[PDB]
RNA sequence: AGGUUUUGCGCGAGUGUUUGGGUGUAAAACCCGCACGCGUAAUGAAAGUGAACGUAGGUGAGAGCUUCGGCGCAUCAUCGA
RNA sequence: AGACUAAUCGAACCAUCUAGUAGCUGGUUACCGCCGAAGUUUCCCUCAGGAUAGCAGUGUCGACCUUCAGUUUUAUGAGGU
RNA sequence: UUAACUGAACGUGGGCAUUCGAAUGUAUCGACACUAGUGGGCCAUUUUUGGUAAGCAGAACUGGCGAUGCGGGAUGAACCG
RNA sequence: AGGUGUCCUAAGGGGGGCUCAUGGAGAACAGAAAUCUCCAGUAGAACAAAAGGGUAAAAGUCCCCUUGAUUUUGAUUUUCAGUGGAAUACAAACCAUGAAAGUGUGGCCUAUCGAUCCUUUAGUCCCUCGAAAUUUGAGGCUAGAGGUGCCAGAAAAGUUACCACAGGGAUAACUGGCUUGUGGCGGCCAAGCGUUCAUAGCGACGUCGCUUUUUGAUCCUUCGAUGUCGGCUCUUCCUAUCAUACCGAAGCAGAAUUCGGUAAGCGUUGGAUUGUUCACCCACUAAUAGGGAACGUGAGCUGGGUUUAGACCGUCGUGAGACAG
């Protein structure tokens, strides 16, 4: 319903959009361990650069 | 019993900020005493323009005040209980002394770099305790985009709550002739 | 299953408890629905009027 | 209700504007075409299983229609329309009615 | 209370049972009090009747507030500029109909009277010629307001 | 719903009276009207072009419009807790000039006299009206006027 | 989660570090800036076009100031560009 | 016989979809202070329900704007009980 | 617009409180924003429709009860104070 | 108390001349009623239709010319939230009529009608089909038409006695409450019946009451339930008195009867048919009166009737099924 002056809603929460929600809480978790790959895969490539031209 | 109509009927107005800055305390400490121990309407009219909310107290440009500096007013001093903001339209700015709530970094800047001085309202209260040779400016207050919505309605010709722009949002009936009637 | 049908019993009590409100006037009225032919000319009138009483101050002296 | 057969009325062609003669004649729906976007739509939508998918009307109270004059000008052959109100008999060019001829 | 008698006593200034004012008879006064009969009673003042009740009930409306006159200089400071400067130039302004009563009645604050000492007629809403307090019984007034001052 | 005309109601009122039937006294199209004027509005049954609804019909409004035949007319019109202003266009036939501010047009051209009468002589004046006042004393002579004596009288029948 | 009005706060023709990178006493705190979002320009179905005659206009009110002649904020009514 | 199919039949029993939907009945947790209603208008497969106007509260702002009024008086219109 | 600077609307300049031109009150001026509950009502004096009538059914103006205690009518939502 | 879903190329627009319904007096056939003449005639006629208003050198009636029933958009009025058929006054064009002033944007005024989506026609010669051009095709922009009568606008046939759920005393079927039309009972007047004789015994035309053992009218209480016919058994109350006590009156000789008063102390039955309440017969007797108590009385009985599920018939229905048969 609608009872005063508003904008037309128009929420796509008529799914069971519970069962696919993906929360966050693992970057400050995610970005140590890609720090540990980039520093261990510069080890690997002793003098040479860690990229291409 | 007394008949009467109304019975413990409050005030409209302020009485106090709502803010809790320290220092906007000591200021209305300030001009509750000029207020009171003077005959200056001037000052009765700055305490109570510092009670109120950002909405009542809208910006103040570079540009407004050039407008207001014309006809003889050329050594007044400006008063502004507000923000004073900059103007990139305006390319020349003249000399003058402005007493405001608070500057914009560039509005002050332009200001000392054309001769001119900036103020804060508790050096007016030392040097014109009494408002003399003043002149006070307003921002424009129905300048806002909330007031452009308010009483909509037919032939009222206001702005409607939309969630975007384009032929598909809300131009067919009750819009135009060609489907069945105008407003 | 039957009701009530109409009633005007409490409206005029409802209506003075805010007062009945007469717009107030102004000293110049709008002049929509004014005859067009008029007022097609009366702009002029009021156009040449504003070039005098200006001049006034650089010449004419009416 | 009987009309003339001609009439002189306004014309809006770009060289006349002014009032010429005209001939008058009784406007015909045209027949539905089978590519309009509508018709496309509604072919779309009625195959495969499902059934009718769109209203049929069925409760009608009228017993008459309007009609629609078709006028055409005589020096530049443009069109006009003009509807008039419900009527049951309806005839251009009938004869016209007599006065004090009252033979019964 | 229907509502155009209810509109005339509050521009009479009664809002309370027991409330008395002064008013000049004219034309335009005399047709309102008319209109609130079954409500009023009323007569012609004299001279004992108007000193007392300014003596011991006397109060004044100063900027708003209701405050006993005690002291000359109170009636002085609030209508000097009509020539009056005592309470006993305020008495005569009254009792005598002068040129500036409009504004020396409309200083006084609505008395505010007692029930009477000795009660009062048997049935007191019939009119006083039934037999009852209503109305206008001109100079028996003055009984009236020993029992209630 | 009960059957809600333009005229329903308006048997007595749009009606012309006894004896007032047929020619229009010609007077009635040589007045003149400028805007800012005060007339009423009373409609006439003969005359069925520029008719006013039945609302108007004994209101009193101010000119706002002169046309070639007719003139527009404001009026005020209260709908249950406002009032509502507004703009009829009338016939000639239907409008008169009122007597309502001549009094007022009266006063304001006689007190500009007797101020500048009274000014120049050196003796105030009244120059704003008063109520009736209540009656001053006189004595009334009994001679060769004798009062008579009155007294109730019986009952009796009539038919 | 998405709207709206109102109160407090920062900056202000701009504003928003945290998708990401640097760093760390390690899920904190601190630092960086390429894009991007909203705002700065509207109107038409569209092809398209696109905001100063004037000290950014005239009239009536208007707090405050004033060299006492006047200047006139915000806002309201009205005629124009 | 709508009879019987594990005390179950005008369509058995068990788990899941499932916290199925209800314009309908029941309940909904400390104190003090100030203000204080409606059952009426228009539209709806509307009549035990909604939207819309009215009645109510709260926040303010403009001046503390000679400003108003369920009233009397004077002059002047309309009405068919 | 008129045969016509004749009119019509809007104005400059000047004059008029030696009194800003009925009574009383002002114990409450104007404008805006956001939103709650309600949308089954009933009683009475006067005026009134249907019905033999009804503690029946239906309307108009005003006052009440609902939402409200206190003194009377022994008791008694609506009566008198 | 009545009306509408239409009707009209004139029954629309302009101009001009005339006066209507009806009455009196006259004229071959001709008369109550044919056609002709004069006088009087305030509308008593006519104006498409329902009713109200309006109209006399017209708005009626006859004659002459025509298509303002046309084009482009805005303002205002009624119902109204001042949102979505009908009406009013101007502006800008092109016309019609009259010598002219003028009048004309449909019918003398108040009723005579229809959104979004889709289809179809008229209009400019206009915009787009997104790699580029030209011709077909499709899509837009402005105005009408095809229709929703439940008329602010779903696309729609029944049965349930085999039945289900959420609710309602906002709403029926029983007691109780207000009323008393209808039912029952009681008075007043006096034309008349009574052999003469209004009132021994009666009472026409009229008119005033009472009662709640009839039946209606209403819907206040009860739908998270107050056990719904009749009989049997048992107690008590009312009086509008059938019998019994003691009395007044008569068109009361005796016998038998009829009207009235005080009076509820005491009684008021045995059976055939019917489920019966009600009724109708046979017989005894002093008499075989009328009523209430939640239409007294089902944790007092009974279960014949009514009113679940099985079954038959008649009428009805294509059928499932219906019937205060
Ligand atoms: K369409
Ligand atoms: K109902
Ligand atoms: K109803
Ligand atoms: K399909
Ligand atoms: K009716
Ligand atoms: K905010
Ligand atoms: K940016
Ligand atoms: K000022
Ligand atoms: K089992
Ligand atoms: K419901
Ligand atoms: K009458
Ligand atoms: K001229
Ligand atoms: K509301
Ligand atoms: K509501
Ligand atoms: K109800
Ligand atoms: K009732
Ligand atoms: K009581
Ligand atoms: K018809
Ligand atoms: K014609
Ligand atoms: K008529
Ligand atoms: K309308
Ligand atoms: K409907
Ligand atoms: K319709
Ligand atoms: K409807
Ligand atoms: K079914
Ligand atoms: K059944
Ligand atoms: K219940
Ligand atoms: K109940
Ligand atoms: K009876
Ligand atoms: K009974
Ligand atoms: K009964
Ligand atoms: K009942
Ligand atoms: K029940
Ligand atoms: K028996
Ligand atoms: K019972
Ligand atoms: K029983
Ligand atoms: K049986
Ligand atoms: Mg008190
Ligand atoms: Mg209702
Ligand atoms: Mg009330
Ligand atoms: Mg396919
Ligand atoms: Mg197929
Ligand atoms: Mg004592
Ligand atoms: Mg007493
Ligand atoms: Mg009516
Ligand atoms: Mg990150
Ligand atoms: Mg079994
Ligand atoms: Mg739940
Ligand atoms: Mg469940
Ligand atoms: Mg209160
Ligand atoms: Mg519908
Ligand atoms: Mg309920
Ligand atoms: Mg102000
Ligand atoms: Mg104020
Ligand atoms: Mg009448
Ligand atoms: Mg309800
Ligand atoms: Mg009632
Ligand atoms: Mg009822
Ligand atoms: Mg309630
Ligand atoms: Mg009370
Ligand atoms: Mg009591
Ligand atoms: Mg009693
Ligand atoms: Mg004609
Ligand atoms: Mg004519
Ligand atoms: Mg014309
Ligand atoms: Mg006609
Ligand atoms: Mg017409
Ligand atoms: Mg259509
Ligand atoms: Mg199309
Ligand atoms: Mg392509
Ligand atoms: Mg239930
Ligand atoms: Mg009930
Ligand atoms: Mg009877
Ligand atoms: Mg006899
Ligand atoms: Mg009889
Ligand atoms: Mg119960
Ligand atoms: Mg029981
Ligand atoms: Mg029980
Ligand atoms: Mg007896
Ligand atoms: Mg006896
Ligand atoms: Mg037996
Ligand atoms: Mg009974
Ligand atoms: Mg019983
Ligand atoms: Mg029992
Ligand atoms: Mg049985
Ligand atoms: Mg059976
Ligand atoms: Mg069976
Ligand atoms: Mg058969
Ligand atoms: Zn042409």
């Amino acid at each position: 319903a609608i009872k005063h002056n508003q904008q037309i809603p128009n929420n796509h929460f008529r799914k069971h959009w519970q069962r696919r929600v993906r929360c966050h809480f693992d970057q400050p978790g995610k970005k140590v361990t890609r720090r540990l790959a980039r520093r261990a895969k510069a080890a690997a490539l002793a003098p040479r650069p860690v990229d291409k031209l | 019993g007394i008949d009467l109509r109304w019975k413990h009927v409050r005030s409209s107005h302020r009485k106090a900020p709502k803010s809790d800055n320290v220092y906007l305390k000591l200021l209305v400490k300030l001009y509750r005493f000029l207020a009171r121990r003077t005959e200056a309407p001037f000052n009765k009219v700055v305490l109570r323009r510092l009670f109120m909310s950002r909405i009542n107290r809208p910006p103040v440009s570079l540009s407004r005040i050039a407008r207001n500096l014309k006809n003889g007013n050329e050594k007044k001093t400006v008063v502004v209980v507000a923000t004073v903001t900059d103007d990139n339209r305006l390319l020349q700015v003249p000399k003058m002394e402005v007493a405001a709530l608070r500057f914009t970094a560039k509005a002050r800047a332009r200001i000392e770099a054309a001769g001119g001085r900036t103020l804060t309202l508790d050096q007016l209260a030392l040097e014109k305790p009494t408002g003399a040779n003043t002149l006070l400016l307003r921002g424009p207050k129905n300048a806002r985009e909330a007031v452009k919505h308010f009483g909509f309605g037919p032939h009222k010709h206001k702005k409607p709550y939309v969630r975007s722009k384009g032929r598909k949002f809300e131009r067919a009936r009750g819009r135009r002739r060609s489907r069945g009637f105008k407003v | 299953a039957k009701s009530k049908n109409s009633s005007q019993h409490n409206q005029s009590r409802k209506a003075h408890r805010n007062g009945i409100k007469k717009p107030k006037t102004q000293r110049y009225p709008s002049l929509k629905g004014t005859d067009p032919k008029f007022r097609r000319n009366h702009r002029h009138a009021l156009h040449g009027t504003a070039k005098a009483l200006k001049e006034f101050k650089e010449g004419k002296r009416e | 209700v009987n009309v003339p057969k001609t009439r002189k009325t306004f014309c809006k062609g770009k060289d006349c504007q002014k009032h010429t003669l005209h001939k008058v004649t009784q406007y015909k729906a045209g027949k539905a075409s089978a590519f309009a976007q509508g018709k496309r739509r509604y072919d779309r939508k009625q195959s495969g299983y499902g059934g009718q998918t769109k209203p049929v009307f069925h409760k009608k109270a009228k017993t008459t229609k309007k009609i629609v004059l078709r006028l055409e000008c005589s020096v530049c052959k443009t069109k006009k329309q003009l509807p008039l109100k419900r009527c049951k008999h309806f005839e251009l060019g009938g004869d016209k009615k007599t006065k004090g001829a009252a033979l019964v | 209370i229907p509502p155009k008698p209810r509109k005339i006593l509050q521009l009479l200034r009664l809002r309370q049972i027991n409330n008395g004012v002064f008013v000049k008879v004219t034309k335009a006064t005399a047709e309102m009090i008319k209109i609130v009969e079954p409500w009023v009673a009323y007569g012609y003042p004299n001279l004992k009747s108007v000193r007392e009740l300014i003596y011991k009930r006397g109060y004044g409306k100063v900027n708003g507030q209701r405050i006993p006159l005690t002291d000359n200089a109170i009636i002085e400071e609030n209508l000097g500029k009509y020539g009056i400067i005592c309470i006993e130039d305020l008495i005569h302004e009254i009792f005598t109909v002068g040129p500036n009563f409009k504004q020396a009645a409309n200083f006084l604050w609505p008395f505010k009277l007692s029930n009477p000492n000795g009660g009062f007629r048997p049935r007191k809403f019939k009119h006083f010629i039934e037999g009852g307090d209503l109305g206008n019984r001109e100079e028996h007034i003055n009984a009236l307001i020993r029992a209630m001052n | 719903g009960h059957a809600a005309g333009l005229r329903s109601g308006t048997r007595y009122a749009f009606s012309r009276g006894f004896r007032k039937h047929g020619q229009i006294p010609l007077s009635t199209y040589l007045r003149t009207y400028r805007v800012g004027d005060i007339v009423d509005i009373k409609v006439n049954g003969a005359v069925q072009k520029g008719m006013p609804h039945k609302f108007y019909h004994g209101k009193t409004g101010v000119v706002y419009n002169v046309t070639k035949s007719a003139v527009g007319v404001i009026v005020y019109k209260r709908v249950k807790h406002r009032y509502i202003e507004k703009r009829i266009n009338v016939r000639i036939e239907h409008v008169k000039p009122s007597r309502s501010r001549e009094d007022f047009l009266r006063r304001v051209k006689e007190n500009a006299e007797l101020k500048k009468k009274a000014k120049a002589e050196g003796v105030p004046v009244q120059l704003k009206r008063q109520p009736a006042m209540p009656r001053e004393a006189h004595t009334v002579s009994i001679a060769d006027n004798k009062p008579v004596t009155l007294a109730p009288v019986a009952y009796e029948t009539t038919i």
